[PDB]
RNA sequence: UGGUUCGUGGAGCCAUGGGGGAAUCUGGGCGGACCACCGCCUAAGGCUAAGUACUCCGGGUGACCGAUAGCGCACCAGUAC
RNA sequence: GAGCUAGCCCUGGCCAGGGUGAAGCUGGGGUGAGACCCAGUGGAGGCCCGAACCGGUGGGGGAUGCAAACCCCUCGGAUGA
RNA sequence: GAAUGCCGGCAUGAGUAACGAUAAAGAGGGUGAGAAUCCCUCUCGCCGUAAGCCCAAGGGUUCCUACGCAAUGGUCGUCAGCGUAGGGUUAGGCGGGACCUAAGGUGAAGCCGAAAGGCGUAGCCGAAGGGCAGCCGGUUAAUAUUCCGGCCCUUCCCGCAGGUGCGAUGGGGGGACGCUCUAGGCUAGGGGGACCGGAGCCAUGGACGAGCCCGGCCAGAAGCGCAGGGUGGGAGGUAGGCAAAUCCGCCUCCCAACAAGCUCUGCGUGGUGGGGAAGCCCGGGUGACAACCCCCCGAAGCCAGGGAGCCAAGAAAAGCCUCUAAGCACAACCUGCGGGAACCCGUACCGCAAACCGACACAGGUGGGCGGGUGCAAGAGCACUCAGGCGCGCGGGAGAACCCUCGCCAAGGAACUCUGCAAGUUGGCCCCGUAACUUCGGGAGAAGGGGUGCUCCCUGGGGUGAUGAGCCCCGGGGAGCCGCAGUGAACAGGCUCUGGCGACUGUUUACCAAAAACACAGCUCUCUGCGAACUCGUAAGAGGAGGUAUAGGGAGCGACGCUUGCCCGGUGCCGGAAGGUCAAGGGGAGGGGUGCAAGCCCCGAACCGAAGCCCCGGUGAACGGCGGCCGUAACUAUAACGGUCCUAAGGUAGCGAAAUUCCUUGUCGGGUAAGUUCCGACCUGCACGAAAAGCGUAACGACCGGAGCGCUGUCUCGGCGAGGGACCCGGUGAAAUUGAACUGGCCGUGAAGAUGCGGCCUACCCGUGGCAGGACGAAAAGACCCCGUGGAGCUUUACUGCAGCC
RNA sequence: CGAUGUCGGCUCGUCGCAUCCUGGGGCUGAAGAAGGUCCCAAGGGUUGGGCUGUUCGCCCAUUAAAGCGGCACGCGAGCUG
RNA sequence: UGGGAGAGGGUGGUGGAAUUCCCGGAGUAGCGGUGAAAUGCGCAGAUACCGGGAGGAACGCCGAUGGCGAAGGCAGCCACCUGGUCCACCCGUGACGCUGAGGCGCGAAAGCGUGGGGAGCAAACCGGAUUAGAUACCCGGGUAGUCCACGCCCUAAACG
RNA sequence: CCGAGGGUAGGGCCCGUGACUGGGGCGAAGUCGUAACAAGGUAGCUGUACCGGAAGGUGCGGCUGGAU
């Protein structure tokens, strides 16, 4: 569900919020939680490297567990799913027969108070972490390892997954939520399910209030510029972009393909994303 | 209407101060020159 | 590539960022591409006075100034402002 | 040189009073259940009126000014980008 | 002797403008060489969510006192924020430091850079944030939470007693948090009292009265009382909280549980210590043995780390508590008590302003707190007024033009004008009542209209009391009174119809543009698989992002509704492992220099040899483009149709004299007495057209057009009045400008627009208030224009480079 | 060009006469009345609105008439903009 | 009460064939298409054949003049939840019935909104032919849509 | 007090009329093509969608009122 408002007001009448029904607790573990220290876009040198960005909302990082392998054969309780500002995705928060507490992504259909766990042994199950060879072919996967022991990469953001389309030795074959077909080591950890709170992207912010709370600060089209400016610069009354549409930077931004060419993971990469 | 000059005792030691002149190879030599130049002053003075 | 009077010129010489890569005098470098001849010199370690440059300071002397001049300042001036 | 000005970061502070009455909740009506309707509750909003505060719409004055951008009247925003 | 030369002096304008808010003055008395200007009294006015009071910045002796008036003061000066001198700032509790961390800064380790240097988890620095122990009164010319007085309190050291596994920069807990709304109970503050205290007053016709006027508190440990905050208890297990752990976390059982308990804070009382008015008398005396109480109102402040709801999800670290570790346990820590110890800096005065920022004692700017009373629905609004502070550092007169600000106006009511510019009108609150359209929210305060004071009579509900009186709150119904007028003064929408543009709230050219521009949700292309793309940097490193394709960058469009056609020849982008061309390099037929020679040196063909371009193809919400002539239908006209040339293909839907229409005030209709505007149509659209989007769209607008109603000095058409100037007198006293002047009209002449030449005409010498035709008036070495082998910003298929990428 | 401010409006005029009106006439295809045309004449007069920035013009309602020009397309140290 | 048949419906699963696409191997001068052709595809290695992977849709034989539903409609297969209807027993209830203006629900395809999905097909559209022209018929391409979820839309030769 | 009515303001319905615009009926002696009736020379009709000088065409599903 995504809640839907009355227009008692121009800009709510467009204006969606999330459901939140899926949230159990309103307050995050203080244990887990750290200062987020704001750059506003800009790097050690005080520059902005990043435009249009700052004056959101102060928010708090929520520490995620992306390693999950950490904690192999050793279960925990889902005791609550909490929001967290600092992704599109809702976390979980593991209360591990060990004592120790930890946050999840929170896959698609977790329960509060079911119990998952990492391993090899582990049941294919939602929120069960596993290495991909283990993991049956076909089956939907989150949260991706991209190499071994180096944290979940790939799908993370809600209502994001992979899907598992064979194997060829010591790696896998995974279909990325951007369809882009890769191969990924079999030794690499993932977690069984999809991403939660698939109803993220049918959000309609509704106002231009809304967008700065999230930080995102008012952006310039570079038709609206000077020479000096842009590209698009300049020109009496309107104009046409009046040569091949590019960025501030002069590099043209239709079709032209930026990846690096000789990039050595190009050997695992089978098809480029469609569409 | 607010003017240019809106004195703050920390802002100006903590800019043209001397322990900001020496960190700086070009404030260093600007103690130099006005050092050179028999400047009574050397850094501007400010009441901490 | 720089240096030399040498701006690629017939372009050697001195220096060297890259690649290749010796020999110990029957060794090697040089005498303006190169080859022979005849000569000159001994690279890839270091040090070395004096003759030379300058004038904060001290002194001597002006066909130099004489308070709008001579230093920005003859005076409590790199001050007042 | 960011003590003016622009943006961002950290940490604080400010916005009288009045008006409108969303969701929801409860009670009732309705139905196989519902949807939904109705009253009461409720107190949402880049919501309305309007001081502080932030502005600078129109006119007049000022024009060796009170002022190297001011003054009078009028007007905009005023829980929010 | 000239350089709008430089430096200085002194002139002119000129006794001229001005003398800095129109809040406002008058008199008496003193002082003194001198008084509108200093002191004192009385009278008058002004502020009173300040123009009063208290903080923090900043300023730095301006503070107090004595003695002075050359200068500073826009006048005066005996006065002063001025000159000379002397004095004045007192803290374990206030602020900061010997505490803590935030961004950021710095930076052992480390990384990078020709040098200078740039980075960098920890550590450290860094505060108006966290933490932390003082309240009331008295006193000085000037300081006080600092001195004094009373009542309280913190830390450190030592000792005593009792207690305990003590012990940390290590572990855990806690500190620790948003926005809006908000409960209960208090306090601050306030109003009333026929009660209490008080010097008094009885005027001018009445009043000796439940009369008037004044005051009726403040602080305070323990204990207690009320109100709240915080917090479960015991046992067993334990593999996590990078060692250890009895702590914490997790699992299980037993009780407890919206309580109680334990603990913390607030408020009340509280032994005690203070304060204590009007009037009167010369800051103090008195009042006064002052009184010191009851009712009501009541916070945004306190209890607080309270509650609820919501999404945008809301610092850290120390103090503190707990756990253990080395260690150490005749030590240590804990608790109570006692004695001793407790350092540095700040403290004056201004502080919405004459002491700060504005060259000025400048109508400007400057963060926090307090900010009383009554009336107006409310409020920090508005009018008056308390406390407190002021009358604004030139005055006195006169009562011209003219200017500013303001008041009113016969008849008319937009005839004014680019335009109702401006000024009227309207105006708060209660009731009645409200259209097209609509996205069903709205439009809407639509429109329009009725009510509004006071007196007496009756009655209703609430709050605090007690359920009653009293108080306070919210009403209802009658019957009456006065005026031109009852939100009787002040503050407080004019309205409606209709088009363009933009959906909207927002943003912008600080100092001539606030808009239709920018932004905006939303739409679509497009890049990016994460050591991401992209951005900054030589690099290191960063940002992106502690994010991961429901994500991040770039571009265009710009809510929403209905839509977005055709052309891929050229350009761009994407795909194409053939082919063509192509640099270094590989190759070495062959040719050359030189040598007696082996040899050295050199040129050098075929052949192999990347990207790039050529080439093949794809691609429009990529750059862009989207024709012409001729013929033809029972009258004419016209052309559904046909013919042909060209093209990469010839504009689809919708719209159209438009923010676009040259001809043009196109034509027709509407409105008007009359309409180059406006609205509705027509289409031979000079020169609309579909994301530089096309066409519409409710609501919105200090946007730009058109119309009407209402009302008006905008106007016919001006009149009168007020105040501040202007004028006159006393005081002070500028400025640009200035070749020198003894500076008239005409008609001519002259470098072609003459005070200055010619001929005439006219004209006694010098002022003052006024008007602006001329002195090609002043100002600025023309912004236009051109010129200079002048300069900059910007563009590109100009040239030539460089970064960057291949 | 070390500056001679520009359309139109407003205000204030003044002048030329190639006269729009009023006054005096000649001719007339002048019966009268009303005109046509030329002559003399500058004394005075020459309205109010609609549209447009407009001058100009068109139009409305009048009028004796609704003249045309010069004065830096008169007049911005007089205003408007 | 005791049975039975059946593409009635809803949800979650799963099985094979074929097309297209991608990688590999082998192979070469054409493939394709039509009344005949051309556009298109093909030495930049197609078609025809073999192996493998991805993906979507529709379910061959059974299949029938059949079955079921009120209609629209419903077809590989498994399970779950679920409706209608027929038979025997003649056991209970004792007219509780038929019809139905309004009302409500359903309602093929095409179409619309939001989001997925896209192999084949295929309005629009482009091209090749035919033609007098061919904005058609035929041919090579090709976008919405065709598919899923959710909400609309409520029409039909919705016919017996 | 009520009150004919008059007045200001705002709604509702009906009638006439209006630049212009849409399609309809009739006219026929016009131009353009030939869609339907035969298998009408692509079987037809139909709801819907898109498109074209026009009749119509094509897609999706439906009916036989389809020849053989
Ligand atoms: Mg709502
Ligand atoms: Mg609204
Ligand atoms: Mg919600
Ligand atoms: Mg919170
Ligand atoms: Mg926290
Ligand atoms: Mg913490
Ligand atoms: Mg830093
Ligand atoms: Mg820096
Ligand atoms: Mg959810
Ligand atoms: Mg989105
Ligand atoms: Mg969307
Ligand atoms: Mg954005
Ligand atoms: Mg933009
Ligand atoms: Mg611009
Ligand atoms: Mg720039
Ligand atoms: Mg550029
Ligand atoms: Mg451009
Ligand atoms: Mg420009
Ligand atoms: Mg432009
Ligand atoms: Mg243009
Ligand atoms: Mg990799
Ligand atoms: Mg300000
Ligand atoms: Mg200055
Ligand atoms: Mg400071
Ligand atoms: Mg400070
Ligand atoms: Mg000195
Ligand atoms: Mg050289
Ligand atoms: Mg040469
Ligand atoms: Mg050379
Ligand atoms: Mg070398
Ligand atoms: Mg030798
Ligand atoms: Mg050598
Ligand atoms: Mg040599
Ligand atoms: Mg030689
Ligand atoms: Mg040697
Ligand atoms: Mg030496
Ligand atoms: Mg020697
Ligand atoms: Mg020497
Ligand atoms: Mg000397
Ligand atoms: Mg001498
Ligand atoms: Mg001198
Ligand atoms: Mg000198
Ligand atoms: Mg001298
Ligand atoms: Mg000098
Ligand atoms: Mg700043
Ligand atoms: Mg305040
Ligand atoms: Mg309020
Ligand atoms: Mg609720
Ligand atoms: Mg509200
Ligand atoms: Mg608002
Ligand atoms: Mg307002
Ligand atoms: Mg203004
Ligand atoms: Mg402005
Ligand atoms: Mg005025
Ligand atoms: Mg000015
Ligand atoms: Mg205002
Ligand atoms: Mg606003
Ligand atoms: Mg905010
Ligand atoms: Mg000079
Ligand atoms: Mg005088
Ligand atoms: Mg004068
Ligand atoms: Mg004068
Ligand atoms: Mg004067
Ligand atoms: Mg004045
Ligand atoms: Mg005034
Ligand atoms: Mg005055
Ligand atoms: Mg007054
Ligand atoms: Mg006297
Ligand atoms: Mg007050
Ligand atoms: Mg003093
Ligand atoms: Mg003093
Ligand atoms: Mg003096
Ligand atoms: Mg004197
Ligand atoms: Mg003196
Ligand atoms: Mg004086
Ligand atoms: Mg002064
Ligand atoms: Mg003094
Ligand atoms: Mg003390
Ligand atoms: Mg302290
Ligand atoms: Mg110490
Ligand atoms: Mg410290
Ligand atoms: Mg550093
Ligand atoms: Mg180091
Ligand atoms: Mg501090
Ligand atoms: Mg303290
Ligand atoms: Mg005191
Ligand atoms: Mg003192
Ligand atoms: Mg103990
Ligand atoms: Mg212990
Ligand atoms: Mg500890
Ligand atoms: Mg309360
Ligand atoms: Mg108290
Ligand atoms: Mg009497
Ligand atoms: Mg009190
Ligand atoms: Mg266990
Ligand atoms: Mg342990
Ligand atoms: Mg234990
Ligand atoms: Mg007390
Ligand atoms: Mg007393
Ligand atoms: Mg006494
Ligand atoms: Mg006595
Ligand atoms: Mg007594
Ligand atoms: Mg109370
Ligand atoms: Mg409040
Ligand atoms: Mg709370
Ligand atoms: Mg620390
Ligand atoms: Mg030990
Ligand atoms: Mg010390
Ligand atoms: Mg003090
Ligand atoms: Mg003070
Ligand atoms: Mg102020
Ligand atoms: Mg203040
Ligand atoms: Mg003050
Ligand atoms: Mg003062
Ligand atoms: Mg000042
Ligand atoms: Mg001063
Ligand atoms: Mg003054
Ligand atoms: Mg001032
Ligand atoms: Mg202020
Ligand atoms: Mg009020
Ligand atoms: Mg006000
Ligand atoms: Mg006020
Ligand atoms: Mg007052
Ligand atoms: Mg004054
Ligand atoms: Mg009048
Ligand atoms: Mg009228
Ligand atoms: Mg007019
Ligand atoms: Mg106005
Ligand atoms: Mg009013
Ligand atoms: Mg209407
Ligand atoms: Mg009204
Ligand atoms: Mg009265
Ligand atoms: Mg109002
Ligand atoms: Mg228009
Ligand atoms: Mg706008
Ligand atoms: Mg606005
Ligand atoms: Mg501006
Ligand atoms: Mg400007
Ligand atoms: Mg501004
Ligand atoms: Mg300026
Ligand atoms: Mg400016
Ligand atoms: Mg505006
Ligand atoms: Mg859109
Ligand atoms: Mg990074
Ligand atoms: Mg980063
Ligand atoms: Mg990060
Ligand atoms: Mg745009
Ligand atoms: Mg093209
Ligand atoms: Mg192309
Ligand atoms: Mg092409
Ligand atoms: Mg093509
Ligand atoms: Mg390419
Ligand atoms: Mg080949
Ligand atoms: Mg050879
Ligand atoms: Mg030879
Ligand atoms: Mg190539
Ligand atoms: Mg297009
Ligand atoms: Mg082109
Ligand atoms: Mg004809
Ligand atoms: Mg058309
Ligand atoms: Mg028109
Ligand atoms: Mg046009
Ligand atoms: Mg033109
Ligand atoms: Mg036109
Ligand atoms: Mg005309
Ligand atoms: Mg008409
Ligand atoms: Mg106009
Ligand atoms: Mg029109
Ligand atoms: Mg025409
Ligand atoms: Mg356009
Ligand atoms: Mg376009
Ligand atoms: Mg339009
Ligand atoms: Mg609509
Ligand atoms: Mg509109
Ligand atoms: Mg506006
Ligand atoms: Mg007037
Ligand atoms: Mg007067
Ligand atoms: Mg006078
Ligand atoms: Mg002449
Ligand atoms: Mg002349
Ligand atoms: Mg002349
Ligand atoms: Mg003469
Ligand atoms: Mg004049
Ligand atoms: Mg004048
Ligand atoms: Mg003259
Ligand atoms: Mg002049
Ligand atoms: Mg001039
Ligand atoms: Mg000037
Ligand atoms: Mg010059
Ligand atoms: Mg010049
Ligand atoms: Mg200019
Ligand atoms: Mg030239
Ligand atoms: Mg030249
Ligand atoms: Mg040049
Ligand atoms: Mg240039
Ligand atoms: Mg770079
Ligand atoms: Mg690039
Ligand atoms: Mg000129
Ligand atoms: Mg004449
Ligand atoms: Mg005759
Ligand atoms: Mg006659
Ligand atoms: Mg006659
Ligand atoms: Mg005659
Ligand atoms: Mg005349
Ligand atoms: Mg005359
Ligand atoms: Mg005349
Ligand atoms: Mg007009
Ligand atoms: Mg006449
Ligand atoms: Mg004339
Ligand atoms: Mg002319
Ligand atoms: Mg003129
Ligand atoms: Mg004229
Ligand atoms: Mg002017
Ligand atoms: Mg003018
Ligand atoms: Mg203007
Ligand atoms: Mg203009
Ligand atoms: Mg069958
Ligand atoms: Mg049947
Ligand atoms: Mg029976
Ligand atoms: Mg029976
Ligand atoms: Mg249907
Ligand atoms: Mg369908
Ligand atoms: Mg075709
Ligand atoms: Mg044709
Ligand atoms: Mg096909
Ligand atoms: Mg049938
Ligand atoms: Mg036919
Ligand atoms: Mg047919
Ligand atoms: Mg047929
Ligand atoms: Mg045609
Ligand atoms: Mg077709």
């Amino acid at each position: 569900a995504v809640k839907k408002f009355k227009p008692y007001t121009p800009s709510r009448r467009f204006m969606t919020v999330a459901d939140f029904s899926e949230i159990t607790k309103t307050e995050p573990e203080k244990s887990l939680v750290k200062p987020l220290k704001k750059t506003g876009g800009r790097n050690n040198q005080g520059r902005i490297t990043v435009r249009f960005r700052g004056g959101g909302h102060k928010r708090l990082y929520r520490i995620i567990d992306f390693k999950r392998w950490d904690k192999v054969g050793i279960p925990a309780k889902v005791a609550a799913i909490e929001y967290d500002p600092n992704r599109s995705a809702r976390i979980a928060l593991l209360h591990y027969v060990d004592g120790e507490k930890r946050y999840i992504i929170a896959p698609d259909g977790l329960q509060v108070g079911q119990q998952v766990v990492a391993g090899p042994d582990a049941p294919i199950q939602v929120g069960n972490a596993l290495p991909l060879r283990f993991i049956p072919v076909g089956t939907v996967v989150h949260a991706v390892e991209l190499e071994p022991k180096k944290g979940a990469k790939l799908a993370r953001a809600a209502g994001t997954s992979a899907q598992i389309q064979g194997r060829e030795g010591d790696y896998v074959i995974l279909r990325l939520p951007s369809g882009e077909l890769r191969k990924v080591h079999g030794e690499c950890y993932a977690t069984v399910g999809a991403v939660g709170n698939a109803d993220h992207k049918n959000i309609v912010l509704g106002k231009a209030g809304r967008s700065r709370w999230l930080g995102r600060r008012p952006h310039v089209r570079g038709a609206a510029m000077n020479p000096v400016d842009h590209p698009h610069g300049g020109g009496e009354g309107r104009a046409p972009r009046g040569r091949p549409p590019a960025s501030p930077w002069g590099w043209q931004t239709k079709g032209l393909k930026t990846r690096k060419r000789r990039k050595p993971s190009s050997r695992f990469i089978i098809a480029r994303r469609k569409k | 209407m607010k003017r240019t000059w809106q004195p703050n005792r920390r802002k100006r030691a903590k800019t043209h101060g001397f322990r900001a002149r020496m960190r700086t190879p070009g404030g260093r030599k600007v103690l130099k020159r006005r050092r050179q130049k028999g400047r009574w002053r050397l850094t501007p003075a400010v009441r901490k």
